[PDB]
RNA sequence: CAGAAUAAGCACCGGCUAACUCUGUGCCAGCAGCCGCGGUAAUACAGAGGGUGCGAGCGUUAAUCGGAUUUACUGGGCGUAAAGCGUGCGUAGGCGGCUUAUUAAGUCGGAUGUGAAAUCCCCGAGCUUAACUUGGGAAUUGCAUUCGAUACUGGUGAGCUAG
RNA sequence: UAGUUGGUGGGGUAAAGGCCUACCAAGGCGACGAUCUGUAGCGGGUCUGAGAGGAUGAUCCGCCACACUGGGACUGAGACAC
C-alpha cells in the first residue's frame, strides 16, 4: 500500500482570549493495481492529523479496472467547481496531470494518461473530483453483460 | 448565447494596453535628464529614493528610478532608459541604466556587475 | 459545358435586361450552422420574354454592357 | 566548452561513483569525504529533496558521466523523442554511440576524459580515417584503432591493462594485439547499469 | 412550441430511466419508431410497440434495468434544429471509444456510427447513447 | 525564347544545378515553366552526379527551346552514358 | 616542427525555484516579477567564503502566442458574486405538428482535373559529425466538373387533427 | 448615384465593354451594410497552440504598385519607360 500526502494546511479557530491553531492533512493511499482510497484527517499536530487522514483513506477504498495500465475510456467528472477530465495514452507518455490528480492516478496504478483541471484547483475537490471519474469509469465486459450482448458484438 | 446570436453578433475581443506606452515599442529609450531629485516611498515603506525627471526622444516627459548606491546624474545629463516598476514610488514606471550613455557604472559592487554597470576589477 | 445558374427575376424595367437573384446555402465558416447567401446578375433578354416573379435560367457569356455578362437561357416557370 | 576542475566533488555532491578517475584505488579511499555533499553546508543523503530537486540530480549525474553539456544533451532529448522506441533507451544508446565513450570500453582510454583526449589529437581512426570529433555517432560495424603514430603509448598500455581488470563489454569486440575493435551493435538497456533511473530524466523534459 | 420531437422522446425516455418506470409512451412517428429500432438491436431497451387506434398513434418503449442501474446512462442529442450537424465517413464521431453508440442518419437509412464507417458513409448525427 | 538552363542551388562553393525549362527573360534562380533534371558536379559516393529527363529534353527542343553551352554538353554526357 | 605551452566568464542561493553561513549597516543605505525584506544575530541590503545553473557565453529590457474554460465553435455564465429590457404587441429574421408522392438545393459517396517550386513530416544520400545541401515520397485538410444515393433538412402536390 | 443603369446610330481599341458621343427610357446600388471614414501591399509561408484558434507577411519564390511631387505623350513587338 503506497501512501501520498497531498496537502498538508493549517487552521484557525477563534476564541476569547486568542486563537487555536490545528493542521488538516489529505492523504491517498493505493495498492497501485487497481485500488485506492483517499481521506482527510485534523488534529492539533501534523503527523497525528497524517495518521488520521491515513486511517480515513483506508477506510474509504474503491475497486478500479483499468486496461492494462490506462483508462478505459476518456472521462469527464466534476465535484462541486472542480471539473476534470482525463484521457487515455500510449505507452511512454507518463502521466501528464497536476499533483492532485497524479496522486489518484498513481496510487490507482495508471502509467500513462493526459488530464486536465478546469474551474477551481482545490486539492479536496480535485481528488474527490478524480476519485469519482475513476470510479464511475465502465469496461466492455461490463457493458456487454448489461445490453446482453457479447465482447465482439460490442467491438 | 445561442447560435444565431453569435451568427448576428461575433465575440469581441479586448485589445491590450501597454504598461509601458513612452517606450513606443522599442527596448530601450535616450532621454534628457530635466530634473534629478529624491522621493519618498508609500507605506509600509520609509526610505529616500533617487528618482529623474527625463524627456524622451518619444515625446513624452517620464520618470524613472535610478538604481544602486551613488550616482553622477545632473540636470540636462544624457541617460538611457529602459523599462521596470518600482510599485513603491506611484507613478515611476521606468529605470535608467547604469554606464551606457552619462550614467556611470556604480563603484565598489563586484558581485551582480553586469546590472549597475560595473566592469571586472582587476 | 457552359456555366449555368437558375434564380429568380426580381426586375425587367430595363430594355433587353433582368435582374435575376440567385440563392446558395452555405455553412458558417466558424458556427457551423446553414446560412443563405444571395447575389444579384445582370443578365440579357433579347425578346423582353422573362417578367417579374419568374425562374429562369442564365449562362455566362462574353459582355454586353457595363455589368451584363450572363445571357438567358429558358423560363423553367412562369409567375 | 568542456568542464576543466575537480572531479571527485562532482561525486560527492551526485553520491554515487562517476568514473572520473582512472580507478586504480577505491573511490571511498580516494576521497574519504563520500556520503557528504561538496559545500561547508553539505549533508548526508537522506536529506529531504522535492521531486523538481530528483528530477534535477538524476540528469546532472547522467551528464557528468558521459561529459554532455546542457544543448547537446537537450538535442539528445529531442532525437530520442523524435525516434520511435522507449525514450530513456533511445537517449542511452545515443549515448554510448559516441566516439570517445566507444573508445574508452574498447579501453584505449583509462579515463574517458583521456578518450575524449586521443580522439581529439587524432590518435584514432574510424573505419579508415583520422576522425577528431568525439561526439560522431558509431554505428552497427564500425571499426575502431589506433593510429600507429599513436602506436607504443605507456597511456595506451596502461590502459588496455586497466581494461582488462574491467569487464570487457559485450557489444564490442576488440583485439588488443594490434589494437582495434568492432562495434557490433548498440548496448540494451538490460546490459547498461541499472542505477539510472532515465523515466526522471524523462519527465523532466517533457514538461 | 414543440419544435424537436426527436429531443423530447429522448428527453421522456432519460427521464423515465431516472424515475424508474417500466414503460414510457409518446406519440408516435416513423423516425422515433427507427430510432427506437436502433436502440433495441443495440439492446439499451426490450422492447418496442406502436398502438394506432386512429389518425393518433402512440409509442412504448420498455426499458431495461440492470444491477439496480439502469442501461442508459447517457442519452444526448447532437444535431437540433438550431444547429444541425453532419459528419462524412471520416469524422464520423466515436462514442467512449466504441462502448458507446452514436446514431446516424445515411442515405441507406438510420444505423449505428461503427455500421456508417463499414458501408462508408457518412450523414446527420442524431445522438450519443451510453 | 525558351531555353533550358541551369539555376544555382545548394550551398556557398557547393553548387547544386537544376535543369529548367524557362523563359530566357526570367531571373536565374526565379520562375520556370519546367524542371526536368539536376546536375552536381561535386557528387562523390553513392550521390547520383546527373540526370536528364531525355523525353522531356526532345519534347521541349522540338518546341523549340534552345538549350545552353552546358546544358548541351551535359545532355550529350547523359546519351553517352545511357 | 617546438612547447602545456596561446585561450573562462556570467547569473543566482526567503517562497514560487536547484543552491547558506559570517562580517558591515540599523525603516538608513538599499533590494524587489508577485507575496514582501531593512526599525541590532538580516539565510531577502553590500562584501567575503562556500555552493548551484549555464558556459564563449551569461543576464536585463522590448514583443507574440501559451498557461487564460479570462469572448467559452471545440469550451463559460445571468435568484444573492458582473449579468433578464418595467411590461405587452408586432416588422425583417431564426425555428416549427403527422402521413404520403415527387425533386435532389442542403447532406453523403465515386471518378476526373487542379491545388507551382521552395517550406513542414518520412525513408535515404553527401558534407570527418552536426548545422547545412539534396533524391524520392507523403502531405497540401481546398476548389471545380461530372456521375450516383434519398434516411434527415429544404422546395412542390395531395391528405390529416393531438398545436 | 445622373454617363449614373439599360437600349439604338455612330466613333474608338489588338480585342468585349459607357471606353467615348448624340438621342430614348427611368433606371442601377443599399440592413446579405451601399455611401463616407480609419488602417493596410496580397499569397506560398513564419511563430505559438493538444486541437480549434491567435499573431505575423524580414531573409527565399509568385503577383501587384511605385521611381523628387503632379499631368501627358513619343519610339517601339512590348513602356505611358529607376
Ligand atoms: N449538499 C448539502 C445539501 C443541503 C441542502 N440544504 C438540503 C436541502 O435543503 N433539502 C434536501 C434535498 C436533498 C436532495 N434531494 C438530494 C441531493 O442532494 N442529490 C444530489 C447529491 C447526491 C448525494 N446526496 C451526494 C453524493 O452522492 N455525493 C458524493 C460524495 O461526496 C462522494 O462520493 C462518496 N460516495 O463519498 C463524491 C466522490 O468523491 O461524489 C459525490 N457525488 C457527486 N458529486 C457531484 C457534484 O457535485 N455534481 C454532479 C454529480 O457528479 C455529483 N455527484
Amino acid at each position: 500500500l503506497v501512501e501520498k500526502l497531498v496537502a498538508v494546511d493549517r487552521v484557525a479557530k477563534v476564541v476569547k482570549g486568542g486563537r487555536i491553531f490545528s493542521f488538516t492533512a489529505l492523504t491517498v493511499v493505493g495498492d497501485g493495481n487497481g485500488r485506492v482510497g483517499f481521506g482527510r484527517g485534523k488534529a492539533r499536530e501534523v503527523p497525528a492529523a497524517i495518521s488520521k487522514a491515513l486511517e480515513a483513506a483506508r477506510r474509504n477504498m474503491i475497486t478500479v479496472d483499468l486496461a492494462g495500465t490506462t483508462l478505459q475510456h476518456p472521462v469527464n467528472a466534476r465535484h462541486g467547481a472542480s471539473r476534470v477530465y482525463m484521457q487515455p495514452a500510449s505507452e511512454g507518455t507518463g502521466v501528464i496531470a497536476g499533483g492532485a490528480m497524479r496522486a489518484v492516478l498513481e496510487a490507482a496504478g495508471v502509467h500513462n494518461v493526459l488530464a486536465k483541471c478546469y474551474g477551481s484547483t482545490n486539492a479536496a475537490n480535485v481528488v474527490n473530483a478524480t476519485f469519482k471519474g475513476l470510479r464511475d469509469m465502465t469496461s466492455p465486459e461490463k457493458v456487454a453483460a448489461k445490453r446482453g450482448k457479447s465482447v465482439e458484438e460490442i467491438q | 448565447a445561442t447560435t444565431n446570436q453569435l451568427i448576428r453578433k461575433g465575440r469581441t475581443t479586448l485589445v491590450e494596453k501597454s504598461k509601458v506606452p513612452a517606450l513606443k515599442a522599442c527596448p530601450q529609450r535616450r532621454g534628457v535628464c530635466t530634473r534629478v531629485y529624491t522621493t519618498t516611498p508609500k507605506k509600509p515603506n520609509s526610505a529616500m529614493r533617487k528618482v529623474c525627471r527625463v524627456r524622451l526622444t518619444s515625446g513624452f516627459e517620464v520618470s524613472s528610478y535610478i538604481g544602486g548606491e551613488g550616482h553622477n546624474l545632473q540636470e540636462h545629463s544624457v541617460v538611457l532608459i529602459r523599462g521596470g516598476r518600482v510599485k513603491d514610488l506611484p507613478g515611476v514606471r521606468y529605470h535608467t541604466v547604469r554606464g551606457s550613455l552619462d550614467c556611470a557604472g556604480v563603484k565598489d559592487r563586484n558581485q551582480s556587475r553586469s546590472k549597475y554597470g560595473a566592469k571586472r576589477p582587476k | 459545358t457552359v456555366r449555368t445558374l437558375t434564380g429568380k427575376v426580381v426586375s425587367d424595367k430595363m430594355d433587353k435586361s433582368i435582374v435575376v437573384l440567385i440563392e446558395r446555402r452555405v455553412q458558417h465558416p466558424l458556427y457551423g450552422k446553414s446560412i443563405r447567401r444571395s447575389t444579384k446578375l445582370h443578365a440579357h433578354d433579347e425578346n423582353n420574354v422573362a417578367k417579374i416573379g419568374d425562374v429562369v435560367t442564365i449562362k455566362e457569356s462574353r459582355p454586353i454592357s457595363k455589368t451584363k455578362a450572363w445571357t438567358l437561357v429558358e423560363v423553367v416557370e412562369a409567375a | 566548452a568542456r568542464y576543466i576542475g575537480p572531479k571527485c566533488k562532482l561525486s560527492r555532491r551526485e553520491g554515487t561513483d562517476l568514473q572520473l578517475k582512472s580507478g586504480v584505488k577505491p573511490f571511498d579511499v580516494k576521497t574519504k569525504k563520500a556520503n557528504k555533499a561538496p559545500g561547508q553546508h553539505g549533508q548526508a543523503r537522506g536529506g529531504k529533496q522535492s521531486e523538481y530537486s530528483l528530477q534535477l540530480r538524476e540528469k546532472q549525474k547522467v551528464r557528468r558521466i558521459y561529459g554532455v553539456l546542457e544543448r547537446q544533451f537537450s538535442n539528445y532529448y529531442k532525437e530520442a523523442a523524435r525516434v520511435k522506441g522507449a525514450t530513456g533507451e533511445n537517449l542511452l544508446k545515443l549515448l554510448e554511440s559516441r566516439l570517445d565513450n566507444v573508445v574508452y570500453r574498447m579501453g584505449f582510454g583509462s579515463t574517458r576524459a583521456e578518450a575524449r583526449q586521443l580522439v581529439s589529437h587524432r590518435s584514432i581512426t574510424l573505419n579508415g580515417r583520422r576522425v577528431n570529433i568525439a561526439s560522431i555517432q558509431v554505428k552497427a560495424g564500425d571499426v575502431i584503432a589506433v593510429h600507429e603514430g599513436a602506436k607504443q603509448q605507456l597511456r595506451i598500455k596502461n590502459a588496455i591493462e586497466l581494461a582488462a581488470q574491467r569487464g570487457i563489454p559485450a557489444w564490442i569486440e576488440v583485439d588488443h594485439s594490434k589494437l582495434e575493435g568492432t562495434f557490433k551493435a548498440a548496448p540494451d538497456r538490460s546490459d547498461l547499469p541499472a542505477e539510472i533511473n532515465e523515466s526522471l530524466i524523462v519527465e523532466l523534459y517533457s514538461k | 412550441s414543440m419544435q424537436d420531437t426527436v429531443a423530447d422522446m429522448l428527453t421522456r425516455v432519460r427521464n423515465a430511466q431516472m424515475a424508474k418506470k417500466q414503460t414510457v409512451s409518446m406519440p408516435s412517428s416513423k423516425l422515433k419508431v427507427a430510432i427506437a429500432n436502433v436502440l433495441q438491436q443495440e439492446g439499451y431497451i426490450s422492447n418496442v410497440e406502436v398502438a394506432q387506434e386512429e389518425t393518433k398513434s402512440t409509442l412504448t418503449i420498455t426499458l431495461k434495468y440492470f444491477e439496480g442501474k439502469p442501461v442508459i446512462e447517457m442519452v444526448k442529442r447532437v444535431s437540433r434544429p438550431g444547429l444541425r450537424q453532419y459528419r462524412g465517413k471520416d469524422k464520423l464521431p466515436s462514442v467512449k471509444q466504441g462502448l458507446g453508440i452514436a446514431i446516424v442518419s445515411t442515405s441507406k437509412g438510420i444505423m449505428t456510427d461503427r455500421a456508417a464507417r463499414a458501408a462508408g458513409i457518412g450523414g446527420e448525427v442524431i445522438a450519443f447513447v451510453s | 525564347m525558351v531555353v533550358i538552363r541551369l539555376a544555382r542551388g545548394g550551398a556557398k562553393k557547393r553548387p547544386f544545378y537544376q535543369i529548367v525549362v524557362t523563359d530566357s527573360r526570367n531571373a536565374r534562380d526565379g520562375r520556370f515553366i519546367e524542371r526536368i533534371g539536376f546536375f552536381n558536379p561535386t557528387a562523390q559516393g553513392q550521390a547520383e552526379k546527373l540526370r536528364l529527363d531525355a523525353d522531356r529534353f526532345a519534347h521541349w527542343v522540338s518546341q523549340g527551346a534552345q538549350p545552353s553551352e552546358r546544358v548541351a554538353s551535359l545532355a550529350a554526357q547523359a546519351k553517352k552514358a545511357t
